[PDB]
């Protein structure tokens, strides 16, 4: 359960200036082994970030066309295990390319999503040897995911914390007379708050609880009573701030994101690509 | 890494173990499925009557768990004729595991591993549930698991007849068994086939009704079977008191709904009543 | 010394969740998928899942890091 899990434990950070911080470090200690070891190839933190994000979008596209169908909780299993790593990594030592697929990878297996590695890489869009070579490369960097997520495997997702809410505002909010029609709309937001940092910031009660307030709010409807009468935080004053505070921080950072950009995403690949053919 | 190997302690068709420095390590397709499950589940847990994980490592696909180290197991406790199993002995290993059940359960996790041999005991007496590399999230209705679950002599009559879905009664039948072989100090339903084991479920327990399991036939596997009349409960166990017979009987409800669950063992007037159960460090040893 | 039980005491950082035998009575199984007689004889229920989903929507709304 997640109020006892290594997720909460260890990687839910206090602020998006930690997440900074530890990019920042691993930028800087890979630029000081390269220094010791080995210029402009290197790559910015934010340009690194930039990159980060493409490939989680990149990730998102070959879990999407995975055959057989890929079950959600692994596509953010796998997402999830990218942001961690890349935390604490820099891509122009380890490519994300390739830590992406070991990422998806390791999440069918801890997520028992039974596949077999000739069909994993029968999803990849390269040839036949290509697909031997890259699945070579995840047999190489699977243990070392493994480390760099600390051995920290099961990760809590925000869907079935959704469906519960679901269901509770179904049994004792009447008030809103069909919580289905929240689904769909808060499902596009779920998708974009996991394009930012929040899954290392926030609960994943915390962002289902967003979702739905946030597609409540686009539909018109405050349960602000859903909060102070069903869960009780009309007892709690301080609970209640807290909690709304929360989620106008996970907003802000949904309002906050920017997309990456083509010309920016053309350029640091080509750098990226400079940095891994040198040294 | 940091670990100096001491001597060598079991090796199995899965993995080889080693006492180290004091901890056990356990050593196309990549890292092995059954050791991402024993890390992926056991470092989301820790409750004292549960294998604690306290280290992994290793390198290329080839990996590495480590372990607190265990003295011995309850199978070498029932297997030891010299060590005499009082109702305090039996009552305090029943305790312990159903303790860790009910913290594993709570959790949603199945450890459909449930047998003497996998619940350990250290020099203090702690019993834990070790062998987490069949154990599995439950409570999903879309997860779909099999059926060949849990070593045939302590599989559940459900699972047994097929069952893909299933709960806690797969583990607490289990735990009946370990009880009865902690009684007859010998397995209780030693089948050597699926259909030999349901055959002697139903001589020993009586052939399921509608009443006693009333989805019974729906099972994709379920097999008619001759009306046994069942041996009373009193007579296979002659020493059982009236508590622990209705702790066995719960457990081995053919109705895995209506089987009691750990908690409502834990909460069972056998567990309250007198004797105590013994404490962790005045458990026998063998 | 005789055993007396206490059930286990885990903070969820949340709201509290229904008992799982009053789940029916207070109404949330009517809105899970009922299980199939095959799904009983195994001893699956909604039950089970309805208090899965409602256990992982509470825990931890009110942490903070
Ligand atoms: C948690 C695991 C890795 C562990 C910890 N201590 N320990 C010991 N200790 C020695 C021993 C000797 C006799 C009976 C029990 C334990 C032996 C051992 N043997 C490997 C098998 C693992 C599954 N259960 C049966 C066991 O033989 N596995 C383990």
């Amino acid at each position: 359960m997640y109020h006892n899990s290594s997720q909460k434990r260890h990687w839910t950070f206090s602020s998006e200036e930690q997440l900074a911080r530890l990019r920042a470090d691993a930028n800087r200690k890979f630029r000081c082994k390269a220094v010791a070891n080995g210029d402009p190839v290197f790559l910015e933190p934010h340009e690194e970030m930039t990159l980060c994000k493409y490939y989680e979008k990149r990730l998102l596209e070959f879990c999407s066309v995975f055959k057989p169908a890929m079950p959600r909780s692994v596509v953010g299993t796998a997402c999830m295990y990218f942001k961690r790593f890349y935390l604490n990594n820099s891509v122009m030592e380890y490519h994300p390319r390739i830590i992406m697929l070991t990422c998806a990878f390791l999440a069918c297996k801890v997520d028992e999503f039974n596949v077999s590695s000739p069909q994993f890489v029968g999803n990849l869009r390269e040839s036949p040897l290509g697909q031997e070579k890259a699945l070579e490369q995840i047999l190489e960097y699977e243990l070392l995911l493994i480390q760099q997520l600390n051995f920290h495997l099961i990760v809590h997702n925000p869907y079935r914390p959704f469906e519960g809410f679901l269901i509770d505002l179904k049994t004792r909010y009447p008030i809103l007379e069909n919580p289905e029609i929240l689904r769909k709309t808060a499902d596009d937001f779920l998708n974009r708050i996991a394009l930012t940092d929040a899954y290392l910031l926030y609960t994943p009660s915390q962002i289902a609880l967003t979702a739905i307030l946030s597609s409540a709010s686009r539909a018109g409807i405050t349960m602000e009573s859903y909060l102070s009468e069903s869960l009780m935080l009309k007892e709690n004053r301080t609970c209640l701030s807290q909690l709304l505070d929360i989620m106008k921080s996970m907003r802000n950072l949904v309002k906050k994101y920017e997309p990456p950009r083509s010309e920016e995403v053309a350029v640091l690949k080509q750098k990226l690509e400079r940095c891994h053919s040198a040294e | 890494k940091r670990y100096e190997k001491l001597d060598f302690l079991g090796e199995g068709q899965f993995a080889t173990v080693y006492k180290a420095r004091i901890v056990a390590i356990k050593k196309k397709d990549g890292i092995n499925r059954t050791a991402l499950r024993e890390i992926k589940l056991l470092q989301e847990l820790s409750h004292p009557n549960i294998i604690g994980l306290l280290d992994a490592f290793g390198h290329k696909s080839n990996i590495s768990l480590v372990f607190d180290f265990m003295e011995t197991d309850l199978e070498v406790i029932i297997k030891d004729n010299s060590l005499v199993l009082t109702p305090s002995h039996i009552k305090a290993y029943m305790l312990m595991t159903l303790q860790g059940l009910e913290y594993l359960h709570q959790h949603w996790i199945l450890h459909r591993d449930l047998k003497p041999n996998n619940l350990l005991l250290d020099e203090n007496g702690v019993l834990k549930l070790a062998d987490f590399g069949l154990a599995k999230s439950f409570g999903s209705p879309n997860r779909a698991y099999t059926h060949q679950v849990v070593t045939r002599w302590y599989r559940a009559p459900e699972l047994l007849f097929g069952a893909r879905m299933y709960g806690v009664g797969v583990d607490m039948w289990a735990v009946g068994c370990i009880l009865a072989e902690l009684l007859l100090r010998v397995p209780f339903l030693p089948g050597d086939s699926d259909l030999d084991q349901l055959t002697r479920i139903f001589e020993t327990l009586g052939t399921p009704t509608e009443e006693q399991w009333p989805d019974m036939c729906s099972l994709p596997d379920y097999v008619t079977f001759k009306s046994f009349p069942g041996i009373p409960l009193h007579h296979i166990f002659s020493a059982a008191g009236d508590d622990l017979l209705d702790l066995i009987q719960g457990l081995f409800l053919f109705n895995p709904c209506a089987r009691i669950t750990a908690t409502q063992a834990l909460k069972m007037k056998y567990f309250s009543n007198r004797p105590g159960p013994t404490p962790g460090c005045q458990l026998p040893r063998p | 010394a005789l055993y007396e039980y206490q059930p286990l005491q885990i903070e969820t950082y949340g709201p509290h969740v229904p008992e799982l035998e009053m789940l029916g009575r207070l109404g949330y199984l009517n809105h899970v998928r009922a299980a199939s007689p095959q799904d009983l004889a195994g001893g699956y229920t909604s039950s089970l899942a309805c208090h899965r989903a409602l256990q992982d929507a509470f825990s931890g709304l009110f942490w903070q890091p």
